[PDB]
This record gives structure tokens, sequence and C-alpha cells, in this order.
RNA sequence: UAGGGAUCGGGUGGUGUUUUUUUAAU
RNA sequence: GCCGGUCCGAUUUUCGUGACUGGCCAACGGGGCCUUUCCUUCUGG
């Protein structure tokens, strides 16, 4: 609860300040990923829009 | 199609699914007569919707100058569709390409209030909302002759 | 006849673009008031000074109860005081030279339009009644 | 630039003041 | 003039020439609930009001079923013992077409006046 | 010739008036000007109606005319 | 009726009594008129009589939340319990299941033809649904076999039915009977309505719908409550065909209970990884209440109880670890969830807990604060979970690993070996003397220049609390306290110490300095009223009740004149700054009136003081009044109305 | 910090920290949010998933949130993310309060039409329309803006935009 | 009942010749 | 409706039921409270 902002960010800096392996723990523990969804208008629009791909993917059989 | 363009079968009383893009009243619709899970409607804010059961979803959408009628699916190409609309002109669009109506059959002095593809394919038959219907060639673009 | 008017948009807010306070808006407006401006005087050089569109949008009322708030308001309104000014001017005119009679035409058309105007403000009461042109 | 002699309740009462002074 | 007269002149000669979409400037909602009631019998199609401050405008996208709407300018009371008489006296038959009166909900043609069992003054005939 | 009576296309309504249109509107724009004497910005109408003067350096910035105002020859603007 | 349609109508508005409360009427009714015998089929009978003529679907539905209304006055009832009545439920079923050429005619309108021959049905299917729920709601009491043993027929037959409302009751009254046995009837039902559950996901293009929601349900109770599963590869069809409707919402508890059920049952899927894929993305990122939640169970069901290989094993770990620093406040706290039931049920403890520290200080050092107390919390449950080494490796990142490196080792040592604690406590106590050196000192200096870092304070004064070493400290706290969170902590401090442990007159006077110059400032009101009742005592008992004269801003004013009535040899030695209560005789205001006047309520010095007093401020009015006699100003007396207007 | 102290809560002291710490990034806001009053903020809702955060304003001081709309939002959209934040006034009458909370709602400013069409049944539906700018940011938060204004007054009202959406 | 061309007065936009450029104008 | 728990029996996990508990979620309704902010104008004495 007591929060002081201390202006830093030294995740892999409080990472790479000691002895070996544990800089290799570190790094066994390293993913970076999931970022935020977007709204539902836009989430919408983008896979009705994969949707308009593979229905003309489907139609594209009939092209012939 | 109503409020929103809504989806039955009869073994239910009650809707399976609503499938619009917003809330926007549907004029008029039609499914295919082959790749049958697809279908396109019309809706009064001059626009042609497509969808597709399969992802069970709408599709695409264009928006035209004037408010489409009635629509109709060719029975033989299976991606194109007439289009029937209040400016005096038959559009007739490709589905897999909807910026430009691959061809437009331009006769009638007011509003066309239907079409319909002759299941040979190639005729397309016309009902204005002046007192006359037409018979167009697929291919030409003008009127064939007229009743 | 014609049309030629203003066309006040759809929007009835301030239009954002706007870089200014509200009463600084007011303090303008004294302060061409107590130049000795007329209200529409005020509402184009506001126009033109400092980018508001009417001080009905900007400020919070119109000018005239702001003036009027503010303790400058006129003992007279603004087309009853320029209808009156418009036929002294006509009437010296005339009397310089009695020959115009297009003059003595326009000088009876304003004071017809200057007593329908008349007519209106004694019967809504915002002039002290006894007031009928002199 | 071109303000009135007249027609405000202020500038009224300081000409008929003027009149009533002088 | 009138509002709702002029109003229901422009979609009656609107028609009588053969439009689609008609534009209707002067609007209120009297006007609204008015053709909002011969939509409900389905005399137009669906509408609009554009809102604009000032007085808001109208466009109807009316199909081909109209013949002919109007007002009576003097709206006097009429009993229920005398609707009879008055669609008698303004329609071509007695259920072809309706006569719309403004009551004590207000905007109710003659079928659902004698329905609810109320009525009051007559503002307009469309049939 | 044969439009729909609600909404047109933009071009259609950027042809006609202004009173004409279904909501209508204005078309002057508010400009915000850069005072060549002193290097200050300020706003002026477009259709200015009278002669705006800097309140730095009061040279002159639009002379006004009918319609637009003719900005004065060495006033950089910019619309807004 | 007409009623009804008056109130529902738009155009009649002036009434508070025309808001109409209208179901509440027969919720309470029906807890009297429950005699069910003639009263309640009197109930039943005006809604046949208005219902077999026509109706809409607003009509429909307002008529169904009646009956639903009806049926929660049935189950709060109490005078059908036992058996009396589920004749009438059986009795709903039984009920359920050339000449015109003189004729003369007007009314040329016909009869539309859609009045009953359907609509029947519609009251079957609503009445149906009545029932059903009333045997829904027998189920509250009790499930006897022999008395609805003569009811399955009809309710395959009502299932059979397929209209909508009877199948979300029928599925429903199924899977309250799944726990039952009857015979092998009841196998072929149950075998039965499975088919018809699959058949319905098979033909409806969406579980995000109440019904296959409902029916993914049933699937759940009958894989959990039977002797004879089936169909591996139609379960694998029906979780590939909800699996792509995870996203989008209306899907939630019952598929996800589901999913429980299944993952529980331990059956091994190839299509249960890519929907463990989801959920766990899900758990993380959903926006909505308990959904999170119940996907984070099913998450660590799946990730328990099911054997995956070493790259899953390694990739959900480190996507757990970077999903700590998802930029929610709630996500944040289901994944800090997810690690902490990793914590309370290791080798994968050992290989995780050193990163899950570093992650989880991290997380500590990240935003605000109700994410760093959990933080806080589950480290602390992984540090007293450390057996040895997990425990040395974090003492070394601790001591080893600027101002966020000192405040995570003062965190660290407040958290929790006694000896390296010892060890690194001596690190501590020389960063405490490097640090509470002469900041305290320029501080003062700060307040002063305004009334003319504070991080590894802050830091230093945790350590305080967490520990002649405490003599030194004592010294070093009594310097730190000699911002306001600062001299808040300081003050926290420097009361435990006196309490723990002139030099104590130094202390004093710097505690009254800095009161002078909000509930930590009440805690040192108490602390400093406790050191002068514990109290040259009489020259520090003057000074003190001249400290509390030059002080009697509203907090310490309200500290100062309740440590005043606090405080007042009845009057002897305490007649010394009774002139501030007397000067004392708008919200501060008011409470400082209150406070006098419970002073005033707390004899002849009594009288003396305040004549003392009285004549003071008469001589002091006496003397502004003779020096504005000979200097005479208006416009700073008057000025005020214009400030505050 | 600088909130009406009435009723106080987490969510709130977080964003008037958020506004302290963007004082504490100190050289552009030249004591301009001095000024500032709030009066309550609330969490709402939507049908998105997510939520939006309405803001008010005691409504001297709208214009005294002038320049400083665009810069707070994407601060604090940064800081306490995936929110929807809107500020509004407050106090024959109301629709004029509804309005003013739809403009005030949408932007300082950008409404440019009302339309209400009726359909055959007997449905009305009522859209009100932006006009052009930054659509391409706006785009995001249209369901959000119809979702509260549906929970602060009970009017259905969609969202529009004149342009291919 | 509706449509089109031309002209006069005002305004907006375009972008060629008449025009011209640090005297003002437009 | 979701979930945790005191239990009986099997267990050194987990399930059957009967009790009983709380943490929370939606639908109902009941009692208040805030939307008459704190400050100026009645027909007559
Ligand atoms: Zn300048």
């Amino acid at each position: 609860g007591a929060s002081g902002k201390l202006s830093l960010t030294d995740m892999m800096n409080v990472i790479d300040d000691r002895q070996v392996i544990e800089n290799a723990n570190l790094l066994k523990g390293k993913s970076s990923t999931y970022e935020v969804p977007l709204p539902q208008r836009i989430q919408q629009r983008h896979d009705r829009k994969a949707a308009y791909e593979i229905s003309r993917q489907e139609v594209s059989k009939w092209n012939d | 199609g109503g409020a929103k363009i809504h989806l039955w079968d009869v073994n239910r009383l009650k809707p399976v699914s609503d499938l619009s893009w917003g809330a926007d009243n549907i004029t008029s619709l039609k499914f295919n007569q082959n790749e049958t899970d697809i279908l396109a409607s019309t809706g009064s804010d001059n626009s042609i919707v497509l969808y597709d059961l399969r992802t069970n979803s709408p599709t695409q959408k264009i928006v035209q100058t004037m408010r489409t009628n009635a629509i109709c699916w060719n029975p033989m190409e299976a991606f194109n569709f007439v289009t029937a609309n209040e400016d005096h002109n038959a559009y007739y669009y490709d589905m897999r390409n909807l910026s430009r109506s691959l061809n437009v059959f331009k006769d009638h002095v007011s509003a066309v209030m239907d079409v319909d593809f002759s299941p040979t394919g190639d005729e397309i038959v016309t009902g204005s909302y002046d007192k006359s219907i037409r018979i167009y060639k697929t291919n030409h673009g003008h009127s064939r002759e007229i009743y | 006849k014609g049309i030629s008017s203003s066309a006040i948009p759809y929007s009835r807010n301030a239009p954002a673009w706007f870089k200014l306070s509200s009463e600084s808006v007011i303090e303008q407006i004294v302060k061409y008031a107590r130049k000795g401006l007329t209200p529409s005087q005020i509402g184009v050089l506001l126009r033109d000074a400092h980018g508001v569109t009417q001080a009905r949008v900007i400020t919070g009322n119109k000018i005239m109860r702001i003036l009027k708030s503010n303790g400058l308001a006129p003992e007279i309104p603004e087309d009853l005081y320029y209808l009156i000014k418009k036929a002294v001017s006509v009437r010296k005119h005339l009397e310089r030279n009695r020959k115009d009679k297009d003059a003595k035409f326009r000088l009876i058309l304003i004071e017809s339009r200057i007593h329908r105007l008349a007519r209106y403000y004694r019967t809504v009461a915002v002039l002290p009644p006894n007031w009928k042109y002199e | 630039k071109k303000a009135k002699k007249d027609f405000y309740r202020f500038q009224v009462r300081e000409r008929k003041k003027q009149e009533i002074n002088q | 003039s009138s509002v709702l007269a002029d109003a229901l002149n422009a979609i009656n000669n609107a028609e009588k020439t053969g439009k689609r979409q008609v534009l209707l400037r002067p609007s209120s909602k009297v006007i609204i609930k008015f053709l909002q009631v011969m939509q409900k019998h389905g005399y137009i199609g669906e509408f609009e009001y554009i809102d604009d401050h000032r007085s808001g405008k109208i466009v109807v996208q009316l199909n081909g079923r109209l013949n002919k709407c109007g007002v009576i300018s003097p709206r006097f009371n009429v009993k229920i013992g005398d609707i009879e008489k008055w669609t008698a006296n303004l329609l071509p038959a007695r259920q072809f077409g309706y006569v719309i009166l403004t009551t004590s909900a207000g905007i109710m043609d003659h079928e659902e006046a004698r329905r609810k069992h109320v009525s009051g003054k007559i503002l307009g005939f469309v049939y | 010739l044969v439009q729909d009576l609600l909404h047109p296309t933009a071009a259609s309504e950027a042809r006609k008036h202004k009173l004409k249109t279904l909501v209508q509107g204005p078309r002057s724009y508010f400009l915000d000007v850069k005072c060549p004497g002193c290097l200050n910005i300020t706003t002026v109408f477009s259709h200015a109606q009278t002669a705006v003067t800097c309140e730095s350096c009061s040279t002159i910035l639009c002379t006004p005319t009918g319609g637009k105002a003719k900005l004065s020859e060495g006033t950089s603007f910019r619309r807004k | 009726g007409f009623a009804g349609e008056e109130k529902d109508s738009e155009n009649y508005h002036t009434k508070v009594k025309e808001i109409k409360s209208n179901k509440s009427y027969d919720a309470g009714e029906i807890l009297a008129s429950n005699i069910s015998l003639t009263e309640f089929g009197t109930l039943l009978s005006p809604v046949k009589a208005l219902l077999m003529v026509r109706i809409n679907l607003r009509n429909q539905n307002k008529l169904s939340e009646l009956l639903r209304r009806y049926l929660l006055g049935l189950n709060h009832n109490s005078d059908s319990e036992s058996e009396s009545i589920l004749k009438f439920c059986h009795q709903l079923f039984q009920e359920s299941e050339k000449e015109d050429f003189f004729l003369v005619n007007l009314e040329s309108k016909s009869y539309t033809i859609n009045s009953n021959s359907l609509l029947l049905n519609s009251t079957l299917q609503k009445f149906a649904l009545d029932l059903l729920r009333n045997v829904i709601t027998r189920h509250r009491s009790f499930l006897t076999v022999s008395h609805l043993e003569g009811f399955i027929p009809f309710l395959r037959d009502s299932l059979l039915s397929e209209n909508e409302g009877v199948v979300i009751s029928t599925l429903r009254i199924l899977i309250t009977l799944i726990r039952l046995d009857f015979s092998d009837e009841s196998s072929e039902i149950f075998k039965n309505c499975a088919r018809k559950v699959l058949n319905i996901i098979k033909v409806s293009p969406s579980t995000s719908s109440e019904l296959c929601q409902m029916g993914l349900k049933f699937l759940s109770a009958f894989i959990r409550h039977t002797d004879s599963t089936l169909k591996d590869t139609a379960l694998s069809y029906v979780l590939g065909r909800v699996l792509p409707d995870l996203n989008e919402p209306s899907r939630q508890g019952l598929a996800f209970n589901f999913l429980k059920a299944l993952v529980s049952k331990h059956i091994m899927l190839p299509e249960l990884y890519d929907i463990a894929d989801t959920t766990r993305e899900i758990m993380v990122t959903n926006h909505s209440k308990e959904i999170r939640d119940v996907s984070r169970s099913v998450y660590y069901q799946f990730l328990m109880e099911y054997d995956q290989s070493k790259g899953r094993l390694e990739k959900q770990f480190k996507f757990m670890v970077d999903n700590l620093q998802y930029p929610t406040e709630s996500g944040r706290q289901s994944v800090m969830e997810l690690i902490n039931l990793i914590i309370t049920k290791p080798a994968l403890l050992s290989k995780l807990s050193s990163s899950f520290f570093l992650a989880l200080v991290n997380v500590s050092f990240n935003d605000d604060a109700p994410r760093c107390r959990e933080m806080a919390s589950v480290l602390i449950s992984t540090m007293l979970p450390k057996l040895e080494n997990k425990d040395l490796e974090i003492v070394e990142k601790y001591i080893a690993a600027d101002n966020a490196s000192f405040l995570n080792l003062g965190l660290r040592t407040y958290k929790v070996s006694i000896g390296f604690e010892h060890t690194i406590e001596l690190d501590e106590l020389a960063i405490k003397r490097i640090r509470y050196i002469l900041s305290d000192t320029s501080v003062g200096s700060e307040h002063q220049w305004d009334l003319v870092f504070s991080s590894y304070m802050e830091a230093t004064e945790s350590v305080y609390k967490h520990g002649w070493d405490g003599i030194i400290t004592c010294l070093l706290y009594p310097h730190s306290w000699v911002a306001n969170l600062v001299h808040q902590l300081i003050a926290n401090k420097d009361k435990l110490e006196i309490s723990l442990t002139t030099i104590a007159t130094r202390i004093l006077h710097q505690l009254g300095a800095p009161s002078i110059p909000a509930n930590v400032s009440i805690k040192t009101l108490v602390n400093i009223s406790i050191l002068w009742k514990e109290q040259t005592g009489e020259d520090l008992k003057y000074t003190t009740a001249i400290d509390y004269m030059v002080t009697r801003g509203i907090i310490r004013s309200d500290e100062h004149r309740m440590d005043s009535f606090m405080s007042k040899a009845l009057l002897v030695q305490v007649l010394d700054e009774d002139e501030v209560i007397a000067e004392g005789e708008y919200l501060e205001t008011y409470y400082s009136r209150a406070v006098d006047e419970e002073q005033e309520e707390l004899l002849e010095d009594k009288l003396q003081v305040s004549d003392f007093t009285k004549i003071y401020t008469a001589v002091k009015q006496t003397v502004l009044e003779r020096r504005k006699e000979r200097r005479s100003a208006d416009k700073k007396l008057r000025k005020h109305a214009r400030s505050r207007e | 910090a600088k909130i009406l102290s009435q009723a106080p809560t987490e969510l709130e002291l977080q964003v008037a920290q958020a506004f302290v710490e963007l004082e504490n990034s100190s050289p552009e806001l030249k004591a301009e949010l001095r000024p500032l009053q709030f009066k309550s903020i609330r969490e709402i809702d939507v049908a998105g998933g997510k939520k939006a955060l309405a803001i008010f304003v005691p409504v001297p001081s709208l214009a005294g949130f002038h320049k400083v709309q665009t810069k707070l939002t994407r601060e604090l959209e940064k800081k306490f993310q995936d929110r929807h934040v809107i500020f509004l006034a407050e106090r024959r009458t109301l629709t004029a309060v509804h309005d003013k909370i739809l403009e005030d709602l949408v932007f300082p400013t950008e409404i440019v039409g009302k339309r209400v069409r009726y359909l055959v049944g007997g449905n009305k539906i009522q859209k009100v329309l932006l006009d052009s700018k930054d659509v391409q940011q706006i785009d995001y938060k249209l369901e959000s803006f119809q979702a509260v204004y549906n929970k602060l007054t009970g009017k259905q009202i969609v969202f529009e935009i004149p342009s291919e959406t």
C-alpha cells in the first residue's frame, strides 16, 4: 500500500544484477505477450472481414 | 427481415439467430440458388448487405445512392446477383468484388420495383413502378423488349 | 421576395478550437459597450475580434440580457432607435429641399414601419407607454 | 470605431445631467 | 396557413403526380402522430423526421396506396352516434377507408374510436 | 434529377445552397492568421465584414469585401 | 385488457399510482388463495379465456412473467409440500396433451384464420411450462420415484414436442432427476434425450443461445452422473462446436460448467488443449465479474489434472509470468489468484519461485497498490513456503539487486535464517545510517522556506518498524522526525521507540515543532500527552503549556483542543494555558466550538483565570483601539466583501 | 487529493492520482488544472465488455476543461487502460439536460444530425450522427457512447457517422 | 402541370488569356 | 445460480446424501435517502 513511484523500469535490470544461473532462471521465465482486446465493433469488423475472406475463398470453388 | 434480420427454423417458435450490422431495418432478402448457406439483403440505409450462415455473421456491406428494392441471385453463376433500386436502373453485381457493378441495365423511367433471373441463367425480367415490365439479356445492358 | 440570411449551425456549444475563457468575452463586450457601440456592432466585432460564433453560444445568454445584467441596457431597442434615426435624417433632408417627393414617400413608409414596431413595443410593454413618437 | 452618442441608458443619463448642470 | 392542411396537400398532390419520396418541410407532432396512424394502417411506407432545431422536416417513402387524404378545417365536436353519419358523408363506403379523430388518447381512427369507446373532434380523413 | 430526398451525395450537398439542404448550416470557416508585423496569431471570420486589426501591431489583416474578405498580402493563414 | 393497455400506452403520464406494481399482486395473493381446490382453477381459467382468441409476443411475454410470479408464489407458499396437488400437475399434463341466396350480408371483411389452429398449441406450451415449473418447485420438498414415474411419459412427450419454453423447463427437470434412479426406462430416456441435445447442437448454428447453453449444462450432468457415457467422437464434435463461441458473450456459466465437468471427468481429447489456451487468455483478459474466476477454475483444473509436456509446461508458466504485467486491475488479480493456487498446492515451485518473487516485486513496483498488496501477500506465501534454496537466492537478489534496490531489500527484510537476516540487517543499518542523515534537516529547511527523496526515509521507517543498535537507530529516527507521510511514519516510529526502550524534552520539542509547523497527528498528540503526563519537569510542563498556547490547521487545532480538555491540585498545576480556550470561548469552527463546549463542561481559580484572560483581551482591545485612534485603512477593512463576492 | 471529499473511493482517488502524476510531469500544465473541480465519477458497464467512467464537472468549469481533454484522456488511457472516460455537466426542462449531456458526452462539440425514422410496425428509431472529425479514433468508442447515453436517460439512441461505416 | 437555354445584379470555386510588377485600389 | 467450508461414510485426493455456514452473481419487490444544493420575489392589513 506504501506506493512510492521510484521512476524505475528495472525488470530485466533487477534480473541482471547477480551471479550466474539467476539470469538463466530469468530467461526461463520470459514470454512478454497477451495484449488488451479492442472494443466490440472493431473486433466485429475485423472478424467479419475474415469471414468475407473465407467466403470469397469458398465461392472461388465455383469460379471454375 | 424486419427491424433486423432473423433466422428461424421450423422446430422453434423463437428466432435462432439475429444477424444485423446495426439497428437498421431491412427491406428485402434473398437466399441463393446454390452455395445455399450465404444470402443477401437490402435495407433502407440504401444498403446491400451479404451474410454467411456458415460463419453465422454478416460479411460485407455496400451503400449505393438510392434504396435497393429487390435483389435476386443468379441460378447458374452462384456469385452474381441483380439488384433493383429506386434509381431507374437494375445493377448487376459480382459478389467477390463488390467495388464495381459489372453491369447496369439502364432503361426505365421510374423505380425498378422487382427483378428476377430466368432459370436458364441469362435473361432478366424486371417490373417497374411505372406501369411496364421489361425483359433484358444479361450480356447487353439495354432492353431487349417491353410489355 | 428573396432570402439572404445567416445559417446558425446545428451545434450549440463553443466550437472547441476556442482557446479563450468565458468571462473574458463578457469583459470584451462590456468594454465595447462602454466605448459606446450598438449590440449588433458588438456581435460583428465579436465575430471578428476573437473567434466566437455568437454570445448565446459562447456565453450563457444573449448580449441583450448580459448587458442588462452588467447594467448597460439601452433605453430603446436597436431597430426602434435605428428607424428613428433614419426618420429624422430623411426629415432633415426633406426640410433642406422639400421638392423630393420620393423622400416624402419614403418618410411616410418609415413612419408606418416605425409606428408598427411602436405598437408592438407598447403592447408588449417593454418601453413605458405614452411613448408615441413625439 | 463607430460608437454612438445616444441609445444607451447611461449615456443619455450623462447627456441629461450635462443639460441639468449647464 | 394551416400546417396540417398544407402537409397533407403536399403528400396528396405528390401522390397524384406519382413520385415516391416526398419532402414535407413544416412539421409538427400532430402531423407526426397523424401519418403515424396512417402508416399503422399501411397507407404509406416508412418515413423520417429529420430534426433541425427550427421546424424539423418530414420525408415519406410512400408506395402507391393513397388516393386522397385531407383535413376538415372546422374541428368540431362529433358524438359517437354521429361518426357513422360522418363516415357516410366523407368516405365512399363504410369500411373502405378511415377517418381519424382527436380524442382523449388522441390520434385514433374511427375503428379504434368505437373499440376504445371514446370520441372527440374530427381533424382529418384518409382513404 | 432523381435522388433520394434523404441524405444525398456529399458532392450534391456541397453543390447546392446552404439554406436548401436538409440541415442548413454555415459555409464560412474561421481561420487563424499570423500577423506579419509581430508574429502572433489571431482568429478571423471568413466573410469578415470589417477591417480587423492585430492587437500587438494594428497594421491590417483583411480589407472587407462582399463575400470573403481579401487577406492583406503578407499574412499567412490556416483554416480551423 | 383496457387498463393494461392504458398503462403500457405512452400518452398517460401524470400520476404516481399508474406505475402499477401489477405482479406483486399475485405474488402476495396466492400466498393466501392457495386453497388449491377451486380458486387456483379460477386463476387459470380467464387466462385461457383470453388466450383462446389472439395474442402478441408483447402480451405473451408479460403473461409468461405473470405465470413466473405464480410459480415463485407457490414456492414461497407452504400449503402444498406433500403430494396432494401432484394430481393437478398430472391433470395439467392430461389437459395439455344456394343456401345463402336469401341470407343477408354486411361486414365484408372476413375472419382471419390465424386465431387458434396454432394458438391452442400456444396454450399447451405455456401451461406445460407452468406445470413443469410446478414440478421443479416441488423438487424443493421431495423427489419421490413412484409419484412421477407416472409423469415421465408426459415428460418425454413434452421434450419431443420442441416448443422452446417447454424444452427449457424439461432439461432443467432432467438435470435434477439425473441424481435419482428409475429403471431401464430411464436409461432409454436419458440416452434418448442426450441424443436429442446432441441433435439440437447439430442443428442450432450457435451455442450462445439459452437453449444450447442449458443443454450443455445437461450434457455436463449426463457426463457426471451415469454409468454409461457415450460417443467420444461426438463429444469431441460438440466441444469443437463450443470452442469458437468462447469470445462473444451470453455463453458463460453453463458452458463453463460443462467444461469444468468433463475436465474433472478426465477424458483425453486433442481439442481440450485449444480450449485451455483460449480459456487462459479469457481468464487473463476478460472484463466481466466471476467469468474470469470460473475460467481460472477450469484452467487450473486442466493445468493440474492433465498431462502436458515440457514445452507447454514452460510456455504457460512464462505466459502467467508476463500476464502479471497486464494493464488491468482485475485480470492481474485473477492471475495473482492463479499463482496463489499454484503456491498453495513442489519441484515446480522450486523452479518457479525465484522468478515469481522477482515478477511479484515488479508488480509491487507497478500501479496503484491494489495489485501491489496482493503481490506482497503472494510473495509472503512464497517466502513462507520456500524451504532453503529459494530463500537463499531471494536473499542474494535482495542484497545485490538504487532506490528501488534499497526499497526492495527493505520490503524483503520486512517480510522475511536469522543470522543471514542479521547480516542483511547490518547492511540495512549501514544504508539507514547513510540515508537518514541531514535529509530530514534539509526537509525541515524546506518547510521553513515554505512557512517563512523520502523513499529511503519511508524504507528506513519500515525497516525500523521491522527490527545498542536499537539505540543508534532510535537516535537516527529522532533525527529523521527532526514529506508529510515521512513525518507521519517517523512519529509512529518515535512513539514505538519511546514505548519500547533533557533527551525526552528534546524529543518532545521536535514532536511539538513537527505537529505545529492527520491520524498520525492524532497519535502524535496522544504520545505527547502521554509523555507530558509521564513527566526540569516543571520547566518542561511550562514549555508544553506555552507550546499549546502557540498552537491554539483544523486537525491540529482539534488535537490541541482535545489535549487541552484532557489535560485540564485541580488548578494549581493546571492554571497555565486556559487563555487559548478562553479565546476559543466553517466545519472546523463547529468542531472547535464543540470541543470548547466539552472543555467548558470539563472553581474560584477558574473564575480567576477567566477574569485574567478577559482582562488581557480587554487590554489588547484597548491597545488596538488607542493605536487606531492615534493613527487615524478603510479600504483594507471594507474590501473583504469585494473579495468574497 | 483534489476531489470533493464527501464520498471518496479507490478508483476516483486513483484518477486524482493520475491527475497529480500528470502534475508531477509538470512542464505543460502551467497551473491550468489547479481550478479542477469534480462532483462524482462513476464506472458503468457497457455491452462491449469494457467500462466507461463518467466524470462530472459542475459547469462553470466545463469551459475550464478546455484544451486539457485530449491530453488528459491520452494520459489516463495509458495510465488506467481499457476504460472509456467521458466528462459531463449536470443539474419544460430536462430534455435540455439530456441533449446537453449528449453534446458534452460525445466531445466538446461535433454532433451534426438528429434523425428519427418510424418503421411500418410502430418501432421508432432515433439516430444521432457526428460530423466527420477524428473518425479513426472515435470509431472505437461508439458503442460505449450509445450504451452510457441509454444508461443515463433510457432513450434508445444509435450513433452514426456519415461515411462508409 | 413540368423541363431547358440565354441575360442582368451579387456571391463561391476552378485555371488560361487579357492583366502586370513596392504608389493606393481590386 | 456459482463457489469455499463444519461435518457422516468411504479417502490421506474425491464422491453420495442429509443438516448447516459464509464469499458472490442476476431477477423480483419493501423501507428510506440524493436529484425542493446553502442565499433574494404573493394577491390585502
Ligand atoms: Zn504583429
